[PDB]
């Protein structure tokens, strides 16, 4: 359990995106489709390998529900990357996309990285929030992009690896 | 329930500070956005209120109050208190009536019902205000004892022994229950 690198990432956004999911999906390797809101955080390590190295990542995933976000300044010490999740299918979650870009600039360090992640787009007739909405967003803000779906696999091992880049370079 | 020491008190007075300062570099970037910047704005009352309460514990840890009982006469602890009052203040009740006010100024104020209605609107709202800082209090407690949970549960998970991992991960649950009650309190804190 050697690593050359040691990553804080953390996962906000609304209720119900697919935080947890993710966090699952790419630790754990799995999903389930029961679900329990998140109390507080969860947390989860895995290393993964970047242009040769050895990169621990901590992965902390944070309750989407306003009234269990106390403590969240607490949550973004020493954070090097936040990934901010919407939910494909779902309209206010990609509205208060801006809301949570705000919480980060408030916590955050200055030079933190994101990346948005848009979840669930194995859903392909009941996504409404467009590829190209989201990506100009994202573009808007040099904030990297991607579309996820932790039921699927798809795009999850990538999304932490483009973040993981994102934060490596920048060291 | 432990009152907040006076580092804890610095530590909470000292990040409130600073998110402060923060919140305002927020709005001066975002002028223009009446909806944003309006979010922003109630978010720094919000923190300035918090800053003012943990002030007033500053104060009394540091003498420049005193906790005292409904009467005004001095008590010992904050659980104790009904208001925190300045050096220079001094309270007179009668019957159900209080007032608060300066010391030596009830000849004063006597016969000015101007003067008598501000007292008795200083003796309530001091009066609910300790209410809130007690309340604040708890929740600062609280919130500063699951900070410190992060800082362990961190290192025992970073450890590979399957026993400090799984410490760890009792520890996250307990973090979690706290933070239901946390929670909680906020509601309560809210209705007040
Ligand atoms: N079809 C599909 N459904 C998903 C996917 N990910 C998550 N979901 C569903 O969305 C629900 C929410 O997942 P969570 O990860 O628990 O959502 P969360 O963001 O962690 O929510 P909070 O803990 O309340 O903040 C899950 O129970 C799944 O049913 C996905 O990739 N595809
Ligand atoms: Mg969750």
């Amino acid at each position: 359990p050697e690593y050359d690198y040691l990553f804080k990432l953390l996962l906000i956004g609304d209720s119900g995106v697919g935080k947890s999911c993710l966090l699952l999906r790419f630790a754990d390797d799995t999903y389930t489709e029961s679900y329990i809101s998140t109390i507080g955080v969860d947390f989860k390590i895995r290393t993964i390998e970047l242009d040769g190295k050895t990169i621990k990542l901590q992965i902390w995933d944070t309750a989407g529900q306003e009234r269990f976000r106390t403590i969240t300044s607490s949550y973004y010490r020493g954070a090097h990357g936040i990934i901010v999740v919407y939910d494909v299918t779902d309209q206010e979650s990609f509205n208060n996309v801006k809301q949570w870009l705000q919480e980060i600039d408030r916590y955050a360090s200055e030079n933190v990285n994101k990346l948005l992640v848009g979840n669930k787009c194995d859903l392909t007739t009941k996504k409404v929030v467009d590829y190209t909405t989201a990506k100009e967003f994202a573009d808007s803000l040099g904030i990297p992009f991607l579309e996820t779906s932790a039921k699927n696999a798809t795009n999850v091992e990538q999304s932490f690896m483009t973040m993981a880049a994102e934060i490596k370079k920048r060291m | 329930s432990e009152e907040l020491s006076l580092s804890e008190i610095n530590e909470k007075m000292k990040a409130f500070s600073k998110d402060s300062e923060k919140l305002t570099q927020l709005m001066e970037k975002h002028k223009g956005d009446e909806k944003t910047v309006q979010s922003l704005q109630r978010e720094h009352h919000d923190i300035k209120a918090k800053l003012a309460n943990l002030q007033v514990l500053h104060d009394a840890h540091t003498g420049k109050k005193s906790y005292v009982n409904e009467k005004g006469n001095p008590v010992s602890s904050l659980k104790d208190a009904h208001l925190a009052i300045n050096k220079d203040q001094e309270v007179v009740e009668h019957k159900g009536q209080f007032y608060l006010l300066q010391k030596g100024q009830w000849d004063a104020i006597k016969n000015d019902p101007a003067a008598l209605e501000k007292a008795q609107k200083d003796y309530s709202q001091s009066k609910h205000d300790l209410a809130t800082i007690k309340m604040e209090a708890l929740i600062h407690k609280l919130s500063l004892e699951m900070e410190k949970q992060l800082e362990t549960i961190n290192d025992l998970i970073m450890s590979t022994d399957p026993k400090e991992n799984e410490e760890a991960t009792k520890l996250l649950h307990k973090h979690n229950g706290l933070n239901l009650k946390l929670a909680n309190l906020q509601d309560m804190l809210a209705v007040h």
